């Protein structure tokens, strides 16, 4: 939980 | 996965490790019996220990589950037969081969690390040689032989 | 520059220490996310400490290392500059919007960059700068032929070199290139900074046309922007889904971080799993996610750099091939799964395997290369030609 998220698909 | 376990059993036959060996039990490629002869460096000398190896469905990305079936006296081995080698846990990496896990256990058999033991009683003792050698030697007489 | 002695080093300590103190002011209320300075500075001190203790009486040859020297003169000029940003900023420091505050924010970043570099060069505390592994084959090849084993070079020396290989159109475009690649803002190019830049701007094949297109002429490119600043800038656009910007990731240097406004009105940021930036942009656009660069209706066409000149297929030498008949297998096959042919190359280590396996190992929480365990800074897709 570092503020980044999985790429949109 | 399945293919990998098949390559491993294959690579194990081509050139195997000394003092040990293994292979599937019945038709199940995910369960192996493995034999480990007592190293001469160690007190278990002259003993024959058998282990089960279970490949989880996650293997090779997760390590195999290895346990001693034959009773042994070690600060790193449970009465459950669970083994405390690190490359079986945090230090596992996918390109490691079963032969290496086996050698590593013989390597562990001749040189146990008490500062991270699985048996608190035998850790204390190990870190008095004369009594620890003596008992390891005897348990091998009852169980290994 | 000039030589580095214990007496100096204790001065940097006091200067860093002041800056810390100037940043603990309760009126400032620095937000705790990276880059966060009260993290950066003490961690830098820590690693500086580890470095020093490793050289014992060998402090002789530590002060005479070109990279270390350039680093201290730069760490010193960067704190002096922050301390002086406080005197001349007065109360404008406590307004989140002020130009002075914006300059502190830019400094936090420079500090993270400096610390990442330091640890890239002195990983365990010992100088590794001479063996440093450039991630990209063709980029590593350029640095070796041009600079050999040097850790650090003057910006002039760097421009001259690169130009012989990758022509720089003008003086302006060179300033733009400088500002982009010099992350520690010291007027040199470390082998570490070189690495970051060529990771960000790959393929090396057309390096500048890549950087021209993703930075120079792209409205979506944000330089020296923080995670939080990316949040703040998209806010104005939160009513307009499809608006995106991208910047360097500061926590993973050499990686891109794309901020975007979702169809539901939230702002997400994503770091493309190793892939080239233009493809994430082109796919993102095509799939409707990245539409309006910095919120503008007009979105650039990146299909120009789309297909680079293909990296040549690997071919097995008879001497290698014959062994795999013996080994009871074939050279091109993934030795992790024994199933798929190797379609992927890990960089820098060089190891080949299949993408399907590399993904599973990464998703499993596994650290680095599955073979050597070294860090994975890159991936180059590849295809093998069997010796047969
Ligand atoms: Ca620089
Ligand atoms: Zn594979
Ligand atoms: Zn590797």
């Amino acid at each position: 939980s570092d503020g980044y998220t999985p790429e949109p698909a | 996965a399945l293919k990998r376990i098949h390559k491993e059993l294959n690579d194990l036959a081509r050139d195997p490790p000394a003092q040990c060996s293994a292979g599937p039990v019945g038709d199940d490629m995910f369960h192996w019996q493995a034999t480990i002869m007592g190293p001469n460096d160690s007190p278990y000398q002259g003993g024959v220990f058998f282990l089960t190896i279970h490949f989880p469905t996650d293997y090779p990305f997760k390590p195999p589950k290895v346990a001693f079936t034959t009773r042994i006296y070690h600060p790193n081995i449970n009465s459950n037969g669970s083994i405390c080698l690190d490359i079986l846990r945090s230090q596992w990496s996918p390109a490691l081969t079963i032969s290496k896990v086996l050698l590593s256990i013989c390597s562990l058999l001749c040189d146990p690390n008490p500062d991270d033991p699985l048996v608190p009683e035998i850790a204390r003792i190990y870190k008095d040689r004369e009594k620890y050698n003596r008992i390891a030697r005897e348990w091998t007489q009852k169980y290994a032989m | 520059p000039g030589t580095v002695d214990k007496k100096m080093v204790e001065k940097c300590w006091k200067l860093m220490d002041k800056v810390v103190r100037l940043c603990q002011n309760p009126k400032l209320a620095l937000k705790n996310s990276p880059p966060y300075i009260l993290d950066l500075l003490p961690d830098t001190y820590q690693h500086l400490r580890t470095i020093l203790s490793r050289y014992e009486g060998k402090m002789e040859t530590l002060g005479e290392n070109e990279y270390f020297r350039v680093f201290m003169e730069n760490l010193m000029k960067k704190t002096k500059q922050t301390i002086s940003l406080f005197k001349e900023g007065k109360e404008r420091m406590y307004e989140e919007n002020s130009q002075p505050r914006r300059n502190l924010t830019k400094l936090s970043l420079i500090f993270s960059h400096m610390l990442a570099e330091l640890k890239g060069i002195f990983p365990s505390g010992l100088f590794q700068g001479d063996t440093f592994r450039i991630t990209k084959a063709d980029a590593a090849e350029f640095w070796r032929k041009a600079f050999g084993e040097k850790t650090i070079v003057p910006w002039k020396s760097f421009r001259q070199a690169l130009h012989e290989v990758h022509p720089i159109s003008s003086g302006l475009e060179a300033m733009a290139l400088k500002s982009t690649i010099d992350l520690t803002c010291n007027d040199y190019i470390s082998v570490f900074e070189f690495d970051i830049f060529t990771r960000l701007f790959q393929p090396w094949s057309s390096l500048l046309r890549n950087w021209n297109s993703l930075a120079v002429t792209h409205p979506g490119y944000m330089a020296f922007l923080t995670y939080d600043e990316v949040k703040a800038r998209l806010q104005k656009f939160i009513h307009k889904p499809g608006s995106y910007i991208f910047r360097l990731s500061c926590t993973r240097l050499g990686q891109w971080a794309i901020g975007y406004v979702t169809a539901d009105g939230n702002i997400l940021q994503t770091i493309p799993h190793n892939k080239p930036l233009f493809q994430a942009l082109i796919d993102g656009f095509r799939e409707g996610f990245y539409l309006f660069p910095d919120g503008r209706n007009q979105n650039p066409d990146l299909t120009g750099l789309c297909e680079p000149t293909p990296q040549d297929h690997i071919k097995v030498t008879q001497e290698q091939y014959e062994l795999y008949c013996e080994m009871g297998s074939t050279f091109q096959l993934c030795k992790i799964c024994a199933e798929n042919d190797k379609d992927v190359k890990i960089e820098p280590c060089g190891h080949l395997m299949c993408t399907s396996c590399l993904t599973s190992w990464q998703e499993s929480e596994g650290q680095g290369c599955p073979f050597c365990r070294c860090e994975i800074k890159g991936t180059e897709p590849i295809v093998v030609d069997p010796f047969d």
